[PDB]
């Protein structure tokens, strides 16, 4: 056989590609369409480790899902992009991406060019990006219940939903201790320093935020105190142990009296740490590493508690939350590298297990949200819902303008893009206005998730969008009616819609100018 | 369909299917843990693949026996491990009223209503009867007699009767011995040690500590009468240095006084304990006795036989805390000022070898905050099964402890809440009424299954009970031998407070989330491979 | 958990490899887009620039041809609903003859639009009800937009200049001389009575030259030899018999029972007098041409050649049955002399060589006959197939002008006036009809869309100066093939005609096609045997 | 839904039992005895027609049908439907579906 490339390597070329990766796209969009809105309903996905993942989350979906063609590799790549920037729309934005390239779907059937659309296309964002920024309102982030309602309008679809109160202030609180500012650089990583503990049993309406952190540890020796009412704490990332060095150290004993004075020796060294420690007066010792047995011993002599073996993320938690520094040398260690500001360590057994809590502290920049619920799935669940919310909230607290949702936004910025249409006289004007009707699958999604009427719905909201003041109106979720935003409730972080519409328009372009696939060649 | 398209091999269940497949799974359960249900209920037998025999009435174990592969199952094992690990009892109560609500809804939901308002109604229902319950609570003060009641209505129900009788006096004890006014109870403070040898009736609480090991050196004493206790954590055996050191001898004389000189690091901690030893005993009237956390080499053994001591090692890390709370004296990490406030007094430390096995007793301590429950009985499955049955009574009366409020038991509540229920109805607005009636037909599934497995009709006793209860007002359930309605506060059938909370909650909320499942789908890479 | 378990009842129940489709995504829509995929496969052959395909079947034989039928007979459609659709195909071609690839291309774009409403929010029901509203419009309509009409039909000029049409969309480079032929073979066969068979124009293709050496014969060719020595005849006087030509036997088994040597010696000498006898009154009516449809005999051969006879031998009954009709004669079924009527007459009958094959013509002087035959030259035995069936669609076209002499304008012309007129029925209608009332008027557009594209222009630039001409109140415009650019011209004025009846049967059995995909719900497909 | 409550599928069936009597009473009783008119036939078999076809095929059938009944059948002599032939022709459209007076031979 005397090939050019090697078997295996298959090229398609043409329409048929097109189409392929079209309708690839707008299948990944169907899979999760109706689990857009207030009334939709749980997906139970089986894991490759036998587990479970009840969820409404587009985001979870597709990453649970496994598929072969590229163009549904790449939107389930977009559906992670939307939510590691944004945290919220993974599925508002597959909805979108899929609408759109069904659409283009017809320009390119009828021998338009895909640059031609592309072009039209990137137009089409940005005067969709002008009309959000134009329609927004801004946000006085000092406003609790503001804030609440934010948080209510972006947690409603979702299975928290009927402990709405209780989550919106859980997020709302963590993410205002995460709140952080040092030399001139405002920072809200609510992935380090947010952490949800899920504890199964109980009920959800005990979850609750600490003040301080939570950890899953004891004392190492049960005559250490669990109780201690201002803890002064100090933190380590070096074992209290006696370790070799990082030379060949070896020794050479012919003497008698060697080998008990080397022992000695190392109990000496453990002597001269703990009291290097002990001079700050400490009440509480954490490290990240072990603590040998006699170091116990002395410090429960000094009538200090200690925790052995903390995992580093926990101690920088720890150091967030109660004011500390951790230290590597005991030597090394002073004053204002101790901890003063937590209010009360706790260690209480939560079922069989024993917790460490070091609550109760004075601003506190970490926190950990405690969850209690029925099961690890349920828990799951609500810890991913959790972090939508608190996305959300950190989304406004960095941009604190607002959009009107229920599609009320896609709807104007359709009303408005048609509008602008009129002027163009070229031919690009037809692909434009189509983006600008594909705009519409979110009403629509809404309209069908509630079970109404779309035809009808969808008719009378396009009229209503037509009138002047009349931008803010959209569809509920919960009785298939249209309604003023204004009046619901329901507003979205404009930095989310962007980041929606953004993400979505470059998948389409990007699976426009896609053609020609070739595989089968192996790295 | 569209997820086959894009991976072919991917299995789907859609709305009608996926609540179908939930819907029979959670029934398939319920038709398995219905014979459990109450002290009439009937023992499993669960058969390892090796060939291991459990028998077992609890349904938290059942479930995790069972032989099934199936999503919901899955999902409602981990409802019920939650509800174990928390609570201790109602796992099979959970998972009857888990299945009870799911046949409820479809019973609606195959005539068109939807599930999302079958779950509204669910949620309403909910409210209400948390309300009830905390409305009919019993308040008490927890006295032996209460206490005593409660851990009989667990352990007649997990065990046979006679054994109920016995294990109910030795928990109740074990919880009012390990137990300090206002302070959590810290079940880790009972022991539980299990013999395989004698009646399963001769189960009992030592007061005090049974060790699962003994000494070491023969010509130590097997029996010691009054007692100083060493807790230790102090190796007292051969430790090479952390450094790599290495002998170094030119003659055999030499090498002599190295062989002498490297252990005189540990005969300096045997000479303190037994410098010790002879200043709190200058005589043979008492005995010393250590307790080593760690190791103890054969030339640390012998040098404390020599002086009369009974050591013994590779003790546990909860017996270093069990030991310093029932004897009462300190545990220690180094001898380097030992001084006698820091052992502990044990009025009788005796050995006892069962077959190649040696067991350690210490009692007749003065005032022990931690004590153990030996475990008798002639099988290995039994033995397991008493533990069982102890776990679920320890769990139980330390509940009704914490929450000084108690329930009455034998459905009787469930009824109650049926009826209240049922009356509430009328105020919910819309169609959630019949989720509301869904609910109430739910709760009901308690006594229902109490008649069914004591051999009665359901409908015929359940009629009778809630007849009873609405003439009256009293809260009534299930006499287990005349089928006839009791009142359970005054026959003593108390359930807890905790426990029946924590079951309206969690099925509430999975069989919530299972209802509004309309997907169930594995298009994964089905496999980490 | 890692398997979804089939759903109780049906999917259950359901046998091996057997398919269950149901709801708008499992059934309906892939129902659409197959029918979709089918219309792509045909599409690229619709109109004069449309293409050739080269389709082999399963038993390797190839087929090149832009005829639409053609294609979806040779291709294994398998997907039901393009079945289905393929079935109307074959019933437009059945009934009318030309105008497949309308009904498909027509279908497909119904169908498409359906699926459009469909996601935009209307129920089946009303896309049904709104696509057979707008049917009977357009079958109201299409009488109004006939432009021209035949007037005659015995004509040769005009009737090339009607068929020029239909057969210029297949064979678009040499149509005018094949609309001559057609219309020279057309004319002759049609008698004085209005009715027109369309078997009666027989199709000889042999192997040699070009399409251009194609001729038109009054009268029939074989191609066969003489069984005899005469091979040319002037003053054919052809005697036809059903049976073979030998003595006639007996049904029962016949025995010669010979009992004398004399009888032995005479039996063969009197068989062959009989057999001369037989054979000297067929010559002594005048016949010097025989036509058996059986076989002959050597005996009966060496007479016919005796008696200067020519013999023919047609092994099939339709051809017997064929010449016959040509020559106005009556097949015998005993070898008995014809009497003046049963005879049959031809102004030549001889034997000819057409390239290497070998033909007896029966040729008719007269331009007139019961049957004419078109021999077809081609160097390719499957352009000479091409070229048939284009004659067949230019017959057919003959015979639907024989049933319904009204014509409508072709290039797309009807099809944009239809549109047009169908949208503003739309426009007016209230209600959700309208919808699929302007949708169905939409789908018209994909006949000029489908020209265009095929020509090589801008569809959209030809469909927008189709409908800016057609409200400016030209109904008779279509497009321009002749034109690199988008153009239009008059199609009445350029010739450019189709048949109303082809029409109006297209665009019905598109419609019910259309309407019979969509209102399939749910597919059960068995195991394929 | 009785039987999973422990109710005994012999005592479901006897109630069965009863309320298969009383239904064929109630039955017996509400029957509307008609004499049997061309009209009333048309809406019989247009009420079955329109449930197993399109509803104009189902006006074109209810006529073929009735009057086919109507024309095979002697007063007071049960109706022998096998002398009605159903012949299937496949050219035209389904609503010239008729009622051919007489017999059509394949
Ligand atoms: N109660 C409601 N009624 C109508 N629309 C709502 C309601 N709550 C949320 N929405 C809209 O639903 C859209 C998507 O909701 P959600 O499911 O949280 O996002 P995604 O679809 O990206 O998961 C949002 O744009 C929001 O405007
Ligand atoms: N002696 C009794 N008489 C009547 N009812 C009882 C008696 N003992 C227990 N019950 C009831 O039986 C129910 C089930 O008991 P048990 O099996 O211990 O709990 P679970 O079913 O959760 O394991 C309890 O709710 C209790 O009220
Ligand atoms: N010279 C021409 N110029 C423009 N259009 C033409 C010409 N000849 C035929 N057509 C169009 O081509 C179509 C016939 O295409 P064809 O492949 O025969 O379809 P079908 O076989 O289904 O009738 C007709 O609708 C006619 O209007
Ligand atoms: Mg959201
Ligand atoms: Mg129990
Ligand atoms: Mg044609
Ligand atoms: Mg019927």
């Amino acid at each position: 056989p005397v090939l050019v490339l090697s078997q295996n390597t298959k090229r398609e070329s043409g329409r048929k590609v097109q189409s392929g990766n079209i309708n690839a796209a707008k299948t990944i969009a169907d899979i999760i369409r109706t689990c857009l809105g207030p009334k939709s309903m749980m997906k139970m996905l089986l894991d490759p480790m036998g587990g479970i993942v009840m969820t409404n989350d587009g985001n979870a979906i597709l990453r649970e899902i496994q598929v072969q063609h590229p163009a549904a590799k790449s939107m389930i790549e977009i559906s992670r992009t939307q939510d590691e920037e944004v945290g919220d729309g993974t599925t508002s934005v597959i909805i979108l991406a899929g609408e759109m390239l069904s659409v283009a779907e017809h320009f390119l059937e009828q021998q338009m060019h895909p640059t031609v659309v592309i072009s039209a296309y990137r137009k089409a964002l940005d005067d969709m990006i002008s009309t959000l920024k134009k329609i927004s309102i801004p946000v006085d982030i000092s406003d609790s219940d503001m804030m609440l309602n934010i948080i209510n309008s972006s947690i409603t679809t979702k299975a928290i939903s009927r402990w709405s109160s209780l989550a919106c202030n859980i997020a709302l609180d963590a993410v205002k201790m995460v709140q952080f500012e040092e030399n001139g650089r405002k920072e809200i990583d609510i992935k380090k320093y947010a952490r949800v503990e899920k504890i199964p049993g109980g009920i959800i309406e005990d979850s609750c935020v600490l003040r301080g952190v939570m950890i899953n540890k004891d004392v190492t020796h049960p005559r250490m105190r669990r109780y201690i009412k201002n803890p002064r704490i100090v933190l380590l990332d070096s074992s209290l142990e006696y370790k070799k060095g990082e030379s060949q150290t070896d020794i050479e004993i012919t003497r008698e009296e060697d080998f008990t004075r080397i022992l000695q020796m190392e109990e000496e060294y453990i002597q001269q740490l703990c009291e290097d420690i002990i001079q700050l007066k400490p009440d509480v010792v954490i490290t990240e590493k072990g603590i040998s047995d006699l170091a116990q011993h002395y410090l429960m002599r000094a009538n200090i508690t200690a925790i052995r073996r903390v995992r580093k993320t926990d101690n920088n938690r720890i150091a967030r939350a109660c004011g500390a520094r951790i230290v590597s040398r005991p030597e090394e260690l002073r004053e204002d590298d101790v901890g003063t500001g937590a209010g009360l360590l706790e260690i209480k057994k939560i079922g069989d297990e024993y917790f460490t809590f070091i609550t109760d502290c004075k601003d506190p920049k970490a926190c950990t949200i405690l969850l209690r619920g029925a099961s690890k799935e349920i828990l799951s669940e609500v810890e991913r819902n959790l972090q939508d919310a608190m996305q959300v909230c950190r989304n406004v607290l960095l941009d604190p303008q607002l959009v009107p949702g229920g599609g009320a936004s896609e709807m104007a910025v359709a009303h408005a893009l048609t509008e602008k249409s009129k002027a163009m006289t070229g031919v690009e004007q037809w692909p434009y206005r189509a983006v600008a009707q594909a705009l519409e699958v979110i009403p629509r999604t809404l309209i069908q998730n509630c079970g109404a009427s779309t035809i009808r719905l969808l008719t009378s909201l396009r009229a209503k969008h037509t009138q002047e003041n009349c931008e803010t109106w959209g569809v509920n979720g919960e009785t298939g009616t249209l309604v003023d935003m204004k009046e619901l409730g329901i507003w979205e972080p404009l930095a989310v819609k962007l980041q929606t519409y953004k993400t979505a328009v470059e998948t389409a372009v990007l699976l426009l100018r896609i053609d020609d696939i070739v595989s089968g060649h192996k790295k | 369909a569209a997820v086959k398209t894009l991976n072919p091999k991917a299995e789907v269940a859609r709305a009608q299917a996926a609540l179908a497949v939930n819907i029979s799974a959670a029934r398939g359960l319920q038709d398995v843990l219905r014979t459990n249900l109450g002290p009439k209920g009937t023992m499993k037998m669960l058969v390892s693949g090796a060939g291991d025999i459990k028998l077992t009435k609890d349904g938290n174990v059942l479930l995790h026996e069972m032989q099934i592969q199936h999503p919901t199952a899955s999902l409602i094992a981990k409802v019920a491990t939650a509800q174990d690990d928390i609570t201790g009892d109602g796992t099979t109560s959970n998972v009857l009223i888990i299945g009870e609500l799911l046949k409820q809804a479809d019973l609606y939901i195959s005539e068109g209503l939807h599930p999302r308002i079958i779950t509204e109604g669910f949620e309403a229902a909910k409210e209400k009867a948390l309300q009830f319950l905390e409305e009919v609570k019993v308040s008490r003060e927890m006295d032996r007699e209460t206490l005593i009641d409660v851990a009989r209505t667990s352990l007649r129900t997990k065990v046979h009767a006679e054994l109920a009788d016995v294990l109910t006096e030795a928990v109740v004890d074990s919880i009012l011995a390990i137990k300090k006014q206002d302070e959590p109870i810290d079940l880790f403070m009972i022991e539980i040690m299990e013999m395989k040898h004698k009646s399963e009736t001769d189960t009992s609480l030592i007061r005090g500590l049974v060790l699962d090991h003994g000494a070491r050196h023969p010509d130590m004493k097997k029996r010691v009468e009054d007692a100083y206790i060493l807790t230790c954590n102090v190796s007292l055996e051969y430790e090479k240095t952390e450094v790599n050191s290495g002998f170094f001898y030119k003659s055999a004389e030499e090498r002599e006084k190295l062989v002498k000189a490297e252990r005189k690091f540990i005969e300096d901690r045997v000479k303190k304990i037994i410098e010790l030893k002879r200043k709190v005993c200058g005589d043979s009237d008492k005995g010393f006795v250590v307790i080593n956390q760690k190791g103890i080499d054969p030339f640390s053994l012998d040098a404390l036989s020599k002086e009369g001591i009974v050591a013994l090692r590779r003790a546990k890390r909860r017996n270093m805390e069990r030991l310093t709370l029932a004897c009462g004296g300190v545990a220690l990490n180094s001898f380097d000022d030992l001084s006698p406030d820091c052992l502990g007094h044990a009025g009788l430390v005796y050995e006892y070898t069962l077959g190649e096995e040696k067991f350690t007793f210490i009692e007749k301590c003065n005032n022990p905050r931690s004590v153990t429950l030996l475990i008798k009985g002639p099988n290995k499955h039994t033995l397991t099964q008493i533990k069982d049955a102890v776990r679920d009574g320890l769990r139980a009366v330390k509940n009704a402890i914490d929450d000084g409020c108690v329930v009455p038991g034998a459905g009787a509540v469930e009824v109650a809440m049926a009826e209240a229920l049922i009356k509430h109805k009328p105020s919910v607005k819309g169609r959630a009424q019949l989720g509301v009636q869904a609910f109430a037909d739910a709760l009901l599934i308690i006594p229902k299954v109490l008649a069914q497995n004591s051999g009665f009709d359901l409908q015929e006793t359940l009629v009778k009970i809630q007849a009873e209860h609405s003439e009256s007002g009293q809260l009534v359930g299930v006499d287990l031998n005349t089928g006839e309605p009791m009142v359970a506060a005054e026959v003593g059938v108390w359930d807890n407070y905790c426990v029946k909370k924590q079951l309206l909650h969690s099925c509430t909320v999975i069989a919530t989330n299972i209802l509004l499942v309309d997907e169930i789908m594995r298009a994964g890479m089905s496999s980490l491979k | 958990a890692l398997h979804v378990p089939k759903a109780p009842g049906f999917a259950q129940m359901l046998k091996e490899g057997a398919k269950h489709f149901s709801g708008l995504e499992e059934a309906v829509y892939r129902n659409i887009q197959a029918c979709k995929e089918l219309a792509q496969t045909t599409r690229t052959a619709y109109g004069p620039n449309g293409m050739n395909k080269m389709v082999i079947n399963h038993l390797e034989k190839l087929f090149v041809t832009n005829d639409a039928a053609t294609i979806l007979r040779e291709l294994e459609v398998q997907h039901p609903a393009a079945k289905m659709i393929v079935m109307a195909s074959h019933m437009q071609e059945q009934e009318v003859g030309d105008g497949t690839n309308f009904v498909l291309v027509f279908a497909g774009a119904l169908l498409e639009l359906a699926e459009e409403l469909l996601r935009i929010g209307l129920s089946v029901s009303e896309v049904i009800e709104g696509y057979e509203i707008a049917c009977r419009k357009a079958h109201e309509i299409l009488p109004n937009l006939v432009c021209c009409s035949a007037k005659n039909l015995r004509d040769i000029d005009e009737v090339s200049s009607l068929l020029r049409t239909s057969i210029m969309s297949k064979q678009y480079g040499n149509e005018v001389f094949l609309a001559k032929l057609i219309a020279q073979a057309c004319v002759s066969i049609f008698p004085d009575s209005g009715h027109f068979n369309v078997d009666n124009i027989r199709v000889c293709k042999i192997l040699g030259s070009g399409i251009s050496s194609s001729s038109v014969l009054h009268g029939m060719v074989f191609k066969k030899e003489t069984e005899g020595d005469v091979t040319s005849v002037k003053d054919a006087k052809i005697a036809v018999y059903s049976c073979p030509f030998d003595g006639m036997i007996t049904e029962t088994k016949g025995t010669v029972l010979i009992k004398t040597a004399e009888e032995l010696m005479n039996f063969s000498k009197g068989e062959e007098n009989l057999m001369d006898a037989q054979v000297k009154a067929i010559a002594d009516t005048g016949a010097n041409v025989v036509v058996t449809g059986g076989k002959v005999a050597d005996m009966a051969l060496h007479y016919a050649n005796k008696y200067n006879i020519m013999l023919v031998r047609l092994n099939s009954k339709w051809d017997l049955r064929r010449l016959c009709k040509t020559v106005g004669a009556t097949a015998l079924p005993r070898l008995t002399p014809p009497v003046l009527e049963e005879m049959g007459h031809c102004d030549s009958v001889y034997l000819s060589e057409v390239g290497d094959t070998q033909v007896v013509v029966f040729k008719h002087e007269k331009e007139d006959g019961a049957i004419s035959t078109i021999v077809l030259r081609g160097s390719t035995d499957n352009l000479m197939d091409d070229i048939e069936r284009a004659v067949d669609d230019g017959v057919n076209t003959f015979k639907v002008l024989t049933r319904d002499k009204r014509l409508v304008p072709g290039g797309g012309a009807t099809e944009i006036e239809l549109a047009k007129q169908i949208t503003s029925y739309g426009e007016t209608c209230p209600g959700l009809e309208q919808y699929a009332i302007k949708k169905f008027a939409e789908a018209f557009e994909a006949i000029p869309r489908a020209l265009a594209e095929n020509s090589g222009v801008k569809a959209n630039e030809v469909i927008s100066k189709l409908y800016a001409v057609h409200q400016e109140g030209n109904k008779n415009v279509g497009l321009d093939i002749e034109a690199e650019v988008p153009a239009v011209k008059d199609m009445l004025e350029a010739g450019i005609l189709d048949t109303y009846l082809g029409k109006y049967w297209a665009i019905k059995l598109a419609t019910n096609a259309a309407v019979t995909v969509l209102r399939v719900d749910q597919i059960i497909m068995a195991k394929p045997a």
